[PDB]
């Protein structure tokens, strides 16, 4: 970045051909920012507004009768309940804008207001950061709420919880969804596998669900070469083909024995599909990393409710970007806060998988996405 | 009329087929039924946090 006081000296007045840097300021003082808006859609489809409920509590034991007699009586019968509960983090951030008497007598008004309109945009890179690595570092945080010690959770990372039974399977300990391919490209079995992952835990299709796999195009170029019986990267063969949607670009089909998937509609929640292999639907999302696919569950019963839970302040006073009017004023020097503050934390840790695509070792958290390392 | 039916034929694009069975649908409708076993909480603000995992 760049810092400071903003300062005459910073001020520019015309260029050497006479234009005028406050009509050049005046492009940037009001423009929505298209990547901003892209990075606001990703967080508003993959958060929730965070809520305070019990995770589902679990069934009652059930009765038996016993065979009568004319003298005796019959044995006696009893159950008992149980629930829990999950958190989210929460954190505060800030920023400044300090300026000299000078800077505000002489500087143009669209390159105030230009800075403000890149707070909002700094807010927004912030928020995006925030739920991107609540998802992709596969690390459990504490967090202190009301002086008491909490943890909030990753998906499934080869910790102690135990996923509950589905439709007669049982977990283990060291249940986990964030995976190694095991090879330098992705392949069916990678593909397979990963929605399988999400499936075992219910979020099947036949519960109403949708999945979908957000990639960049260095795995996307892989995935839409697959075909039924042939083989793919790393000797895999392909269970089902890749389907375009249907407003890609024109192909050919390959046989009389026509293509085993449906076609994809062109758009999934106003972003544009690319195809569907297995009954995932794969989207090109610009903000992936390169060696990573995020695998997401949708709809359905069990899916109603978004990956990650956001947690704003209790007071609205103290929700929302604000402004604090700063503490040096008028003169010789002028200061101004921006200041937000807000956490996150995953309810379902079975919703979604992260796949990594590399030969070989432990799961990496995406250097953009590890939780210490900035604020965009 | 004559006595043959014209079985469908695979299109261009043809759905995955997953077999249908009255012991998945028991269970999918039972589901919908578990998915209201959940209680709305004062949540982690309660100067106790022993029912949090």
């Amino acid at each position: 970045n760049q810092g400071g006081y903003n300062t005459a000296g910073d001020i520019k007045y015309k260029t050497a051909d006479g234009v005028s840097y406050d009509s050049l300021w005046n492009l940037f003082s009001n423009v929505t920012d298209e990547w901003n808006k892209h990075k606001s859609k990703m967080v508003q489809l993959m958060t929730f507004p965070v809520t305070n409920q019990t995770e589902k509590v679990p069934r009652i034991g059930q009765f038996g009768f016993e065979k009568a007699s004319e003298f005796g009586v019959p044995e006696s019968k009893r159950t008992e309940l149980s629930f829990y509960q999950l958190a989210y983090d929460f954190e505060d951030y800030d920023l400044a804008f300090r300026y000299t008497w000078k800077f505000l007598r002489d500087a143009p008004s669209s390159q105030i207001k230009a800075y403000h309109n890149q707070a909002l945009q700094a807010d927004a890179k912030l928020i995006h950061r925030k739920v991107m690595e609540a998802i992709f570092d596969n690390r459990e945080r504490e967090a202190d709420i009301e002086g008491l010690p909490y943890k909030v959770y990753p998906l499934y990372n080869g910790d102690n919880m135990i996923p509950p039974e589905y439709n007669g399977t049982t977990f283990s300990t060291g249940h986990n969804h964030y995976l190694v391919s095991g090879g330098t490209k992705i392949d069916s079995a990678d593909v397979e596998m990963a929605a399988d992952h999400i499936r075992e835990h219910g979020y099947t299709e036949e519960n109403g669900t949708q999945l979908i796999a957000f990639a960049h195009k260095a795995e996307i170029q892989e995935v839409r070469r697959f075909r039924f019986g042939q083989t793919n990267n790393n000797s895999a063969v392909a269970n089902y083909d890749f389907v375009q949607s249907q407003g890609e670009s024109p192909l050919y089909l390959p046989n009389a024995d026509g293509l085993l998937g449906k076609q994809p509609q062109s758009m999934w929640k106003g972003l544009r599909v690319k195809g569907s292999y297995d009954d995932v639907l794969w989207i090109e999302e610009p903000t992936m990393p390169a060696g990573y696919v995020l695998f997401l569950a949708t709809g359905g019963t069990l899916a109603q409710q978004n990956l990650v839970g956001l947690r704003e302040h209790e007071d609205a006073a103290w929700r929302g970007l604000r402004q604090i009017p700063g503490n040096q004023t008028r003169y010789p020097l002028i200061d101004s806060f921006y200041q937000r503050s807000f956490g996150t934390g995953i309810r379902q840790r079975g919703g979604a998988v992260v796949l990594q695509i590399k030969a070989s070792g432990t799961y990496d958290i995406p250097t953009k996405w590890t939780n210490g390392g900035g604020f965009e | 009329a004559k006595g043959v039916k014209k079985l469908p034929k695979r299109k261009g694009t043809n759905p995955i087929p997953r077999d249908k069975w009255n012991s998945d649908d028991i269970a999918r409708r039972q589901l919908e039924q578990d998915q209201k076993l959940h209680l709305t909480t004062k949540g982690p603000h309660t100067g106790t946090n022993d029912s949090f995992k």
